[PDB]
């Protein structure tokens, strides 16, 4: 949105690289940080940890009914069944999306989000934008942001992530999908269903 | 504290930005911002609640518009300032020098395989936040509670669209990290912690709408009992 007061995104780029660099050379100093620091964290979350994890979590649990129960009893110990887990999944709720409930899952206070089964959140699910209307007009957000209807008969439920808990969405499987393998399955799982705001990809 | 990051139920803030795709990293200087975190966690600049605080004291302006990460540089430099790690003056200077030298080298340093191992323990671990605690859960799930009319100038996880707000109680978790003591340097004096849920007509009133709920994590000096 246009704000007069605003320098260009490429002068605002500038500015922020030198002050980062800045900073960066005083933690260097320090002891605290080196580049194979950096190069690994970067690494992890660019190459490792992503959403096929959750989508790997979502396919057994719809291929796996009891796999499914111990999921929703205990989202951290069921994932960790997977070999996934860690920094900011240490505690993971899961929650089923089914035909009389809807899930969606906002940080409002910040951008907390389940790295070890997403990875890192979009720049959407951060922003101003999202956080301040999913709670309050999540139907017509859904609508108008993802171009998705939410039947207004069907409850929404929309989870804040306020403490260390951090919440996942169990889309439903979509129909058309009988005796697939987990691998097929897999690619009807997206970022978006696992967030709520999409459902799983049809067909 | 009331700052404009809690931005629950605001409006007027705008459309949604959401390119088709997108990078995990649109810049270096975001891999750089990114890794420090760990860094500066494992230097003790601070903890995670205390992390959030330093954000939410933020230039509201700058952090309604400010990309993602530019949060976690000024969180970083508010902590180094405030336990004497980071030195303002020195801070300035070197940020006009990389101005105007902007492919000037980073300074000499040796690798530390304590970093990576860090980094690996931490990533693939966790910083688990849960702690046992030796007083039972004062709330079940069922209970009728109200959420706090409290509002600390200091860290705390109480949104203001949910004060004052009744809710059932949905789930008791165990004990965790208090955000009200750790956010502000007093500790982690871990509380219990349920998920409450607030229908959407509570929150927003008499015309919210009928079929929806939201969900909140409410640590227990948060609520207090309406019927059990
Ligand atoms: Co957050």
């Amino acid at each position: 949105t246009e704000n007069i007061l605003r320098k260009s995104d490429e002068e605002i780029q500038k500015e922020i690289t030198a002050r980062v660099k800045a900073l960066e050379s005083m933690l260097i100093e320090q002891g605290i940080l080196t580049t194979s620091m950096i190069d690994r964290m970067a690494e992890i979350y660019e190459n490792e940890v992503g959403p096929h994890l959750g989508a790997k979590v979502v396919v057994k649990a719809w291929t796996d009914p009891e796999f499914k129960k111990r999921l929703l009893a205990d989202g951290t110990e069921a994932c960790k069944e997977l070999g996934i887990g860690g920094l900011q999944g240490e505690d993971m709720m899961w929650v089923e999306n089914t035909d009389e409930v809807h899930h969606v899952v906002v940080c409002t206070l910040c951008s907390c989000y389940p790295w070890p089964v997403l990875g890192l959140p979009p720049n959407w699910f951060k922003e101003p934008q999202y956080r301040s209307r999913v709670v309050r007009e999540p139907r017509q957000l859904l609508k108008e942001e993802f171009g998705f209807e939410v039947p207004p008969s069907k409850e929404i439920k929309v989870w804040d992530s306020s403490s260390e808990m951090r919440f996942v969405v169990l889309p439903q499987r979509p129909a058309g999908t009988d005796g697939w393998s987990e691998e097929e399955l897999a690619t009807l799982v997206t970022r978006e269903s696992m967030i709520g705001v999409e459902p799983a990809k049809a067909v | 504290m009331n700052g404009v990051y809690d931005v629950g139920g605001t409006d007027g803030l705008g459309p949604i930005n959401r390119p088709a795709d997108e990078p995990v990293f649109r810049a270096e200087w975001e891999k750089v911002a990114f890794a420090m975190f760990p860094a500066t966690f494992r230097a003790g600049f601070m903890g995670l609640d205390e992390f959030r605080f330093g954000i939410e004291q933020m230039n509201p302006a700058e952090y309604l518009e400010s990309p993602y990460y530019w949060h976690w540089i000024r969180t970083y430099i508010h902590h180094g300032v405030r336990t004497g790690k980071i030195d303002l003056e020195e801070l300035e200077r070197r940020t006009q020098y990389y101005r105007e030298n902007p492919d000037a080298p980073l300074p000499e340093h040796e690798q530390k395989p304590e970093l990576i191992e860090f980094v690996n323990q931490a990533v693939y671990g966790g910083l688990p936040a849960s702690r046992e605690v030796d007083r039972p859960p004062k709330f079940k799930e069922g209970d009728v509670v109200r959420f706090s009319t409290a509002s600390p100038k200091g860290h705390a996880r109480r949104a203001r669209y949910v004060r004052g707000k009744t809710g059932t109680v949905v789930k008791h978790h165990g004990a965790y990290i208090y955000p009200d003591t750790a956010g502000n340097g007093l500790g982690e004096c871990p509380e219990h912690l349920y998920t409450v849920r607030f229908t959407a007509q509570e929150l927003w009133g008499p015309e919210g709408d009928p079929n929806s709920s939201v969900y909140y994590d409410c640590w227990e000096p948060y609520i207090e009992l309406v019927d059990t």
